[PDB]
């Protein structure tokens, strides 16, 4: 999956 | 794996 | 891939 946010 | 973290806002 | 921006 994507990874988290900034 | 999940990918990395996004770069800062 | 990469997360979102923060």
């Amino acid at each position: 999956p994507p990874g988290p946010p900034g | 794996p999940p990918g990395p973290p996004g770069p800062p806002g």
